[PDB]
């Protein structure tokens, strides 16, 4: 219960919350990359069609 | 293959043991259940 | 510096014998500001003097004025260190370690896939122009490769012994009269 | 053949725009994933010293460890910002048409 | 001398065959096994109906009711329908923590 | 199109011996949903809610013969019912993203699609230019889930003692494995005690009262913007 | 020959998922496990 | 389910070719 | 079939323990099970099989004898009950008149009336004695089932 | 060394055909080879001297033990047969081609003839496609 | 799988777990299998003390083998019978099992001749191995 032990715990919460936000940002960037990739695949089936 | 001929011997010589002794132990549970028949065809009446 | 090497080696027996800061404190501040300019932190790498690309002794680096090692094609052990070379011949002996204060920039977990025979992918691959560093979990052991040689400022050469050093403890005596 | 040249030019644009967009975020995520595991590793050594050191050695080691945490505070920085204002904003636009020369004749009659 | 209770399946079934009839699949594994005679079926009989045990308590009229005393008991009237009916172990723990 | 139409970019799988053994398509469906977070490329759907007045329609086959220049309706009949056209949609299974984890999803059933060919402009009155938004990452409130044990068919019985959500075929199997579990009371799924729900115009705290003029749930902060605040 | 040590390889390298026993409520000390 | 059902599916086919 | 029969049938199952246990200490011991062998059966089971029996049942307790009862009745019914038809019959004619059901099972320590034994054998046509397959049916009919 | 006695009695009665372990002198060389080390031709008749020490005419269990305790080479161990063909595995695919052995170990090597190594290729390559998987071959070598 | 679940029960008891060396090394033989002493050594070492219903069910399924054929078992007696008379010596029969492969113990051996009729004959008597192979693989003799 030292001030350094519960400044340790504050740094646990700050970095872990930022990991949660960054993991969702990888998910949204990956979803958008294969979103536009699907638009490519539909453009290939449509233009060659 | 002699090791597997050996363990078929280990299986077969063990089967004949419990074809006797388990048949003697389900014998034990048989007259036990057969008098569960006996003790309560009477207190029903 | 002693508690740093104690942390890296899981050993409550290692105790420092001396050190030599081979960098001015003004140079340490210049490297710190360049690292924050790169938007990346600083990691301490505890390397053996003979683990480097070309091994130098302590007398070699003082006299020649340069540690002549290509830091580009060099692999930096972070966190867990391997036991220093020799070790299992004389475990309670004196060894040497050199601390490379490195400006770790943007990182890529290369993270070699199961099927790898070694670090051949972590050696010969070109770092993409987006990033400036590579990382590898070798099993908490992390190996870093830096694209830049203006990213590795060596700080100090530290020699240590492997034998414990216990605090002398004094159970108290009465104050006004030292009689009981 | 000129189909697949235009379509791979859009693919090269997609992979290059994703490489530097995801590059700013993946570098920060691995930065904080290393940050959690390094300091969790540092607590594993202090837990070892709790069970191995006598009370005199452990108090000195604890004073050492508090400075170790605060030096890891300094050697971590705080960029934030640029790794937070990048957004999943990618979209495909274009106008590709297969036109006959007499269709190009009719397009110019409508247009200039 | 029986002490374990399952709140999910209402059966006061300490020790014994719980090792073999309550460990079958992923079903029976969860099934909390609240010990130490924390059983709602142990507070005495209903004073009107001396066959079942008091397991429910009223939180409006405040009477002790067994299943017979709540289903066709005195509290089974038309106006005695919207009254909250918590478990009796929930009642005793409530008086302890105010 | 009069009725249920499908919108592109939506989780929309399949409803439902030597045909049922391909049940692994649903297992791959739930595998793909968990493997990728689905922004689902929410869109710029611009629609025209046209009040299409059809009337005394003649039954007609597919679109190729109901094309104006080859049918030539009388003045009594005024539209053409495309019988073997459209798609006549289907479907139950749909992922939801409930709170912070994936589920499924059993959409509303009993669909149709009836398509009418209209030939003159005065039977069509545009009314609204609806710009609307479809995002799969939002909440899907039509949220009938599946059986916990069987992971298969849509659940419609909730046993409060078992703390599990069950369909009929698995619910029999829950209660026969032991004599003890046969006497669990079995309420249907219906409106099980779950919650009352936090407010939507501001998160955090739950609803408390009711409005009764505009029928909507009222929270503790909501009556101040309610002009009739009593009812 | 072939299948005898194909079985030996199989038993060695197949993972073993475990059946779950019910959670104990009486500790070996003699107390009651509390949340 | 919940009324409707058997009368919905019988008049879904509004083409009265009966 | 892991019987919840023998809970409803545990009032008489318990009196079986009080007769195998001559000293009545709640333990069916090594000496207790051997004494039950000679007085009801008479076949001398030498001690290395009465110790063998104690393995799948050290003295063994009430829940664990319930385990032995409920577990070996999992096997299909006509293939297990074999020994009852051949041992109750000592004149070895394949038939079971009401006298030797009464005699051997009251040595097992229970009772019947002559009328109650008559109703079992009177299942439709003038029989004072039963065979293999019909007494197997009388086992299932009188016993409420072990699956619910 | 009871486990090493077990390897002794297994090979000894394997090539024995008489009934009580007395094997003829023709297969004294073969049972010695099945423990897993190379012979010398002078050692063959040197064994026979203790075979006919009591005028037995055959090899009997105890004098086989004192013979082998005198003469013990470094036996080949299970893991190093994997490495012995892994070094031949330049491809990395875990497959050892039949034709690559023939050239490399005959222009090199100490005591190898053309017929002995041709037996080694033919018995290892039973499918005839020209490859021998070496993990299956070494499991066919000393999997015990 | 119902035979596997049933037969596991009468040995494990109420604990649903076999901790005994003998009772888990043997129990797959009621199901029709032949696990070796070395095979059950690796099985008990991987499950390191407890054996449950899931562990036994695949202990049955990963030991179902296609090498239990009469052709492979006749080749074992064929080499020792170099004259191809179909008969071997009883002294040869003893080293084939006690000494070769897994060393069969003496106690279970005394029950082996009691069920294969090899106790009443002397040690050098001529015995056929075709009844030996067929009775072992439960084919009708």
């Amino acid at each position: 219960s030292s001030p350094s032990e519960e400044a340790l715990l504050e740094r646990r919460r700050r970095i872990d919350r930022e990991l949660v936000e960054k993991h969702r940002q990888l998910g949204q960037l990956h979803s958008n990359f294969l979103s536009v990739q699907k638009r490519i695949d539909e453009a290939s089936k449509n233009l060659v069609g | 293959e002699m090791h597997w001929l050996a363990v078929r011997v280990q299986s077969q010589a063990r089967r004949i043991v419990s074809c006797m002794q388990r048949k003697e132990m389900q014998k034990v549970i048989n007259f036990l259940t057969g008098v569960v028949i006996f003790g309560m065809h009477i207190d029903k009446y | 510096w002693e508690y740093w090497i104690q942390l890296s080696l899981f050993t409550a027996d290692l105790h420092i014998v001396g050190g030599w800061n081979l960098a001015t404190p003004a140079q340490q501040q210049l490297f710190d500001a360049k690292a924050s300019a790169l938007k990346g932190p600083i990691v301490y790498s505890f390397l053996d003097l003979n683990e480097l690309e070309t091994p130098q002794s302590l007398e070699n680096i003082i006299a020649e004025k340069r540690v002549k090692s290509d830091w580009r094609k060099q692999i930096f052990p972070s966190a867990e260190c391997r036991p220093p070379f020799g070790f299992e011949g004389n475990p309670s002996g004196t060894f040497h370690v050199m601390v490379c204060k490195l400006a770790l920039g943007s990182v890529l977990a290369k993270d070699s896939e199961p099927g790898e025979t070694g670090d051949e992918d972590f050696k010969s691959c070109d770092i993409p122009g987006n990033f400036t560093a590579l990382s590898r979990r070798d099993e908490y052991r992390v190996l870093y490769r830096l694209k830049r040689a203006d990213q590795v400022l060596p700080t100090a050469v530290l020699e240590f012994e492997m034998k414990p050093l216990r605090i002398q403890v004094r159970q108290p005596v009465c104050e006004m009269c030292e009689v009981l | 053949q000129r189909c697949y040249a235009i379509l791979e030019e859009a693919i090269t644009q997609l992979h290059s725009c994703t490489e530097d967009k995801m590059g700013a975020v993946l570098s920060r995520q691995l930065e904080l994933q290393r940050e959690i595991d390094t300091m969790d590793w540092s607590e594993s050594f202090l837990q070892y010293l709790r069970t191995v050191l006598p009370p005199a050695d452990f108090l000195h080691a604890w004073l050492r460890h508090c400075r170790l945490r605060d030096e890891l505070d300094a050697l971590a920085g705080d960029p934030s910002m640029l790794s937070r204002n990048v957004f999943p904003d990618m979209r495909l636009q274009g106008r590709v048409d297969i036109l006959t020369d007499s269709a190009l004749r009719r397009r110019d009659y409508v247009a200039v | 001398p029986a002490t374990l209770y399952c709140p999910a399946d209402r059966a006061q079934l300490c020790d014994t065959c719980d090792e073999r009839v309550h460990s079958a699949t992923r079903m029976l594994a969860r099934h909390v096994r609240v010990p130490a005679n924390h059983s709602p079926l142990q507070f005495g009989s209903c004073p009107y109906h001396p066959s079942e045990m008091i397991d429910s308590v009223c939180m409006t009229c405040f009477v002790a009711l067994c299943p017979h005393c709540i289903l066709i008991g005195s509290h089974s009237a038309a106006d005695f329908s919207e009254h909250p009916l918590i478990s009796t172990l929930d009642a005793y723990k409530m008086v302890m923590q105010d | 199109a009069v009725g249920n139409f499908s919108l592109p970019g939506f989780p929309l799988m399949r409803g439902g011996t030597r045909q049922e053994e391909a049940k692994k398509d649903r297992s791959k469906f739930l595998d793909a949903a968990r493997s990728q977070l689905l922004t689902g490329e929410r869109r710029i759907f611009e629609y025209l809610l046209c009040q299409v007045g059809v009337g005394r329609s003649v039954v007609v086959e597919d679109e190729k013969e109901a094309c104006g220049s080859r049918f030539s309706l009388l003045w009594e009949y005024d539209s053409a019912y495309l019988e073997k056209g459209a798609l006549a949609p289907e479907e139950s299974l749909t992922v939801h993203y409930q709170a912070v984890d994936d589920s499924k999803g059993v959409l509303p059933q009993y669909t149709f699609r009836h398509d009418y060919v209209v030939y003159d402009s005065s039977q069509v009155l545009p009314r609204f230019f609806l710009l609307f938004e479809m995002d799969p990452s939002l909440e899907e409130l039509f949220a009938v889930p599946l059986c916990d044990n069987c992971q298969d068919n849509p659940a419609c019985i909730w046993c409060p003692a078992d703390a599990a959500r069950l369909c009929a075929s698995c619910d029999e199997l829950i209660h026969q494995q032991n004599r003890l579990v046969s006497r669990h009371i079995r309420v249907p799924l219906n409106e099980m005690p779950r919650a009352f729900g936090t407010c939507r115009r501001h998160p955090g705290e739950v609803y408390e009262l009711f409005c009764s003029i505009c029928h909507v749930a009222v929270c503790r902060l909501c009556r101040g913007n309610h002009l009739h605040a009593r009812s | 020959a072939l299948s005898s040590a194909n079985a030996l390889d199989a038993i060695r390298r197949t993972r073993f998922p475990t059946n779950l026993r019910p959670k104990p409520v009486y500790d070996s000390i003699g107390r009651v496990i509390l949340p | 389910t919940t009324s409707s059902a058997d009368r919905f599916d019988r008049l879904r086919d509004i083409s009265l070719k009966n | 079939k892991v019987p919840p029969r023998l809970r409803v049938h545990a009032a008489e199952l318990e009196t079986i323990f009080t007769r195998i246990d001559a000293d009545g200490d709640g333990k069916l011991s090594e000496a207790d099970v051997m004494a039950f062998m000679k007085d009801r059966v008479g076949f001398p089971l030498e001690p290395d099989q009465v110790k063998a029996l104690l393995v799948e049942l050290s003295p063994v307790d009430f829940p664990t004898f319930l385990c032995f009862v409920d577990n070996q009745l999992m096997k299909p019914l006509p293939e297990v009950l074999r020994e009852v038809f051949q041992y109750v019959d000592t004149d070895r004619d394949g038939k079971l008149t009401a006298g030797e059901l009464q005699g051997f099972a009251a040595r097992l320590g229970l009772n019947l009336s002559e009328a109650g034994a008559a109703h079992l054998l009177n299942r439709g046509q003038n029989e004072t004695c039963a065979n293999f397959e019909e007494f197997c049916g009388l086992v299932q009919a009188s016993l409420p089932s072990a699956n619910k | 060394t009871e486990e090493q006695i077990a390897e002794f009695k297994e090979a000894f009665s394997l090539f024995d055909k008489d009934g009580d372990g007395t094997i003829t002198t023709k297969e004294l060389g073969t049972v010695m080879r099945s423990l897993g080390q190379n012979p010398t031709e002078a050692e063959l008749q040197d064994m026979i001297n203790e075979v006919d020490a009591d005028g037995n005419g055959t090899i009997d269990f105890p004098e086989f033990l004192t013979l082998m305790a005198r003469k013990m080479k470094d036996t080949d161990t299970e893991e190093e047969l994997i490495e012995a063909f892994k070094v031949f595995d330049r491809d990395g695919n875990g497959f050892i081609s039949a034709a690559e052995l023939r050239h490399v170990m005959t222009n090199l090597g100490e005591k190898l003839t053309d017929e002995e190594v041709d037996e080694m290729i033919r018995e290892a390559d039973v499918d005839g496609d020209g490859q021998i998987n070496y993990e299956e071959f070494v499991k066919m070598m000393m999997a015990k | 799988a119902l035979k596997v679940e049933s037969a596991f029960c009468e040995i494990s008891g109420a604990s649903r777990t076999i901790q005994r060396k003998e009772a888990v090394a043997n129990l797959a033989r009621y199901l029709g299998l032949a696990p070796s002493e070395q095979e059950v050594d690796t099985f008990f070492h991987r499950v390191n003390g407890r054996c449950d219903l899931a562990a036994f069910g695949r202990f049955c399924s990963l030991l179902v083998h296609d090498e239990d054929k009469a052709a492979n078992f006749r080749e074992l007696f064929l080499v020792y019978d170099k004259e191809h008379t179909g008969k071997l010596k009883k002294r040869v029969v003893k080293m084939i099992f006690c000494n070769l492969g897994e060393p069969l113990s003496a106690a279970e051996w005394r029950s082996f001749e009691g069920i294969f009729d090899l106790a009443d004959k002397k040690d050098d008597d001529l015995v056929p191995y075709e009844p030996i192979v067929r009775k072992l693989l439960d084919l009708p003799q």
